[PDB]
């Protein structure tokens, strides 16, 4: 029975630990994915001008 | 994967610059010979080659290379459409003057 409430607080504790790393890997992308259509729309423009 | 396309499409990017920057260089030369010494950094894009080098976690937008109103459409393309409208109207008085 203690192995059991000593199992759920591991898995809390690594839930909150992959959480805290999943927000900062959507920060990230979401970064990215901007960075990418920022990019792509100047490409455009600027061939468009070409 | 985002990471290794943003590298390439960054590359790209500065490629296109380059052609642009190069391109606009022969546009002010081919004017000049005219007499219309036409200002280089006018028509000129400047972007930053170390954009990417900054860590992910901070966010880069085309606002902080081109806020609103002054974006590649709705400054550069319309100067440069305005350019081309003033070269048509040069070709039409030196077409009379021909």
């Amino acid at each position: 029975m203690e192995e059991l409430s000593e199992g759920i607080k591991e898995l809390n504790d690594l839930l909150i630990q992959r959480k805290k790393t999943l927000d900062d890997l959507t920060a990230q992308q979401k970064n990215l994915q901007d960075t990418v259509t920022t990019f792509e729309t100047i490409i455009s423009e600027l061939y468009d001008v070409l | 994967s985002r990471k290794l396309e943003a590298e390439g499409i960054f590359k790209s990017l500065l490629d296109t610059l380059r052609q642009y920057d190069s391109s606009i260089q022969n546009l002010t030369r081919s004017r000049s010979q005219l007499g219309h010494n036409v200002n280089d950094s006018s028509l000129k894009i400047n972007i930053s080659e170390n954009l990417l080098d900054r860590d992910f976690h901070e966010g880069i937008s085309y606002e902080q290379l081109f806020p609103k109103g002054s974006g590649i459409n709705e400054s550069i393309k319309k100067s440069i459409l305005k350019l081309n409208d003033e070269i048509q109207e040069r070709i039409k008085t030196i077409e009379k003057d021909n």
